[PDB]
């Protein structure tokens, strides 16, 4: 049984560009997902001020519907990122049976992040669940803050990628990266 | 002449000043 | 036509580094 | 017509904490 459960939780807060930009990102990522009529389920949801539910994990059983879903969710808006509440939110409220969450076969959680960890306590507290758990967890970092010199963006971002001890090269990709997200796909194969 | 859509929102703030001793 | 109106100002910034001990 | 200029960026994040002594 080639299924899994997953969940991708965005942010569109007035630290994210043009939403067009993720949407992009997630049409590569469903397109290269092999969504079939039992397999590979995956939920959206955004975050920000709050956590909204659009769409639920077994709404879907196709590619397309996936990828209409991803594309159908737009944030128009966010006061603020809270990441460890992405987090949080997702392995409770995403990865519930009720939601649409099978058994517990593979979880999978892809979130994006720009840098704004004004808390890392409430992150490290769902790091170390999620990591007994032994939970597939991705971030993926976007970058859409001009950059009007080196400012030393891997000093922003750090506070993120350091959410994993594994290997960062199989846990923080980057929005630009193609490759990235087939890096995902190809180390998902495995049991964890 | 319609106007145009609102602009790009701002970044994230500067990091806050270094403690007291 | 004209441009449309500014966006929306960004997030605040991170908590600052700990002060001399 | 064109989007509008950028967003003024966020707010200074908070003082750090103080050295410990
Ligand atoms: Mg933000």
């Amino acid at each position: 049984s080639t299924q899994l459960d997953i969940v991708i939780v965005l942010d569109g807060s007035n630290s994210i560009y043009p939403w067009d930009s993720v949407t992009a990102f997630l049409n590569d990522l469903l397109e290269r997902m092999d969504i079939g009529p039992k397999q590979t389920q995956v939920g959206i949801v955004q975050y920000g001020e709050n956590v909204t539910h659009e769409f639920n994990l077994n709404k879907y059983s196709s590619t397309e519907e996936v990828l209409v879903a991803a594309k159908k969710i737009v944030q128009r808006g966010g006061r603020q990122t809270m990441t460890a509440l992405g987090i949080d939110t997702a392995r409770k409220e995403a990865f519930t049976e009720a939601r649409g969450a099978r058994r517990g076969v593979k979880k999978v959680m892809v979130i994006v992040t720009d840098g704004e960890s004004h808390d890392n306590h409430r992150l490290k507290k769902v790091i170390q669940d999620c990591e007994d758990e032994n939970i597939q967890r991705f971030s993926i970092a976007i970058l859409g803050s001009y950059n009007r010199g080196n400012l030393s963006t891997e000093k922003f971002v750090e506070e993120i990628k350091s959410i994993a001890s594994e290997p960062t090269e199989k846990h923080f990709f980057n929005v630009s990266d193609e490759l990235a997200l087939v890096t995902i796909v190809k180390t998902l194969g495995e049991r964890i | 002449g319609p106007p145009g859509p609102p602009g790009l929102p701002g970044e994230n703030g500067p990091p806050g000043p270094p403690g007291p001793p």
